[PDB]
């Protein structure tokens, strides 16, 4: 029912920027809060940022506040994560998801992000 | 190392409540 | 990783003003001269204005000299095009790109500018 | 219709030179 | 020795948008948090939004959350307030100032905002 | 329903606001 | 006839920004190109930036282009100089003048700019 | 080291002309 296509990852140097995008389909996008999660190998998955269904409220992990910005476009069914001032600690595969269904265990492919020291 | 919402994994603090979190971030 | 998000276009009256922005990520923005280009439907992609890596030099097409001003903020990874005294001949989709890689033809979404009357 | 830089499409005039154009406007080329 | 040039106000219909700007001089802009305040005739002044010196944190009055966005451009010594989904309750004169010196009572001219029902 | 506010910048204070936190986050010269 | 009041200068660290302003009166402001000049003791005066009467075109000394931005408000009779990434070589008294009358040797008081390294 | 407009002190280059300069910078 749900399909999430992430892109925009890559390799940058400490201090660079990346814009992640997620194109969503198969559910009523405007009805759900969306989140960006990151999964590094061997580490706990972390919810990086989240945005309510309307965009009116946002959540950020403390370590990315002021550097990451989450947004959404309900006309285009898209979620964005603008990552500025990247740091090595940000290296991970990034996945986007409707909050309500994170527990269901179905994920897109994610998009790899590597920040060279 | 804190407890997190078991649905979306957002971290909880001493001021979090299930009801407020569910209302803000999940659908009834 | 060249992600180029252009915004700020719209419908405007002849004689009016508009400011376009392009947010750049995924490459070392400070190292590259940037250009604003435009393509009207049925016409060729043409360079409108360009600015060196440091902003130490600018270029303007003859038809926009004295009406457009290009600038950049290397701290925000952003390029701006202020457009005053707009004319119907300025109607087109506007794109921003690094000069070095224009030949490879990977363009952003661009931003529509429509000047009526 | 004039000759332009084959990389960035900037028009060349009688005063343009390849060396000056490349030095001012290009980085990796 | 402080000057605050505010603009962007106007008359707009409910649901519309405006973008206020304040260009500041006479102090080291990037050292200070900045606030947008509004003053309506016969009411208590309200801090509408504020942004830290580093741009890293923002504050919003409850009634404008999700509708207003404050930002700063240190390369232009300017603070911006993007106001979407404007309501009649947003009608007032808007003033920008450094948080540290609001108590000293030196204000710019402000910019008038009127939202029609 | 009017609340106490920082007397320097008028930002509203809640039950969890502290002088030290507020000065640290929002003020520079004070 | 011509009165020019400069302000905004001060002490600033290298890399920092300062925004200079000038209030003009006593002549038909929108009829004259304006410019910012700088004079360090025992050195030659230098024209740093100029803007035409309508604001359509600018001039910048080679050594400030991309760091300094001159602008004007013909409704408010004011001129502004935004100075980014300041260097010790920028230390001087700054003056604003109508270009036509630079040779006639009336100057405003100027405003001192000192850039520490 | 280079010649400058004797009115406004703007430096001239090999492409500068008195007429162009006057019309752009000293005219209404
Ligand atoms: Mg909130
Ligand atoms: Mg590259
Ligand atoms: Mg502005
Ligand atoms: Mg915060
Ligand atoms: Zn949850
Ligand atoms: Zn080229
Ligand atoms: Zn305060
Ligand atoms: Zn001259």
């Amino acid at each position: 029912r749900v399909q999430l296509v992430e892109s925009g990852g890559g390799l940058v140097q400490a201090g660079g920027s990346l814009r992640l995008s997620c194109a969503a389909s198969g559910f009523i996008f405007d009805s759900y809060a969306m989140g960006w999660y990151r999964q590094a190998p061997g580490k706990e998955m972390e919810l990086v940022a989240a945005i309510t269904s309307s965009g009116s409220s946002t959540y950020y992990a403390d370590s990315v506040k002021g550097r990451f910005t989450i947004s959404r476009d309900n006309a285009k069914n898209t979620v964005y994560l603008q990552m500025n001032s990247l740091k090595p600690e940000d290296t991970a595969v990034y996945y986007c998801a409707a909050l309500d269904y994170v527990i269901d265990g179905y994920w897109g492919q994610g998009t790899q992000v590597t920040v060279s020291s | 190392d804190v407890y997190k919402c078991e649905i979306c994994k957002m971290p909880f603090s001493v001021y979090s409540t299930l009801e407020k979190h569910m209302k803000k971030w999940h659908s009834d």
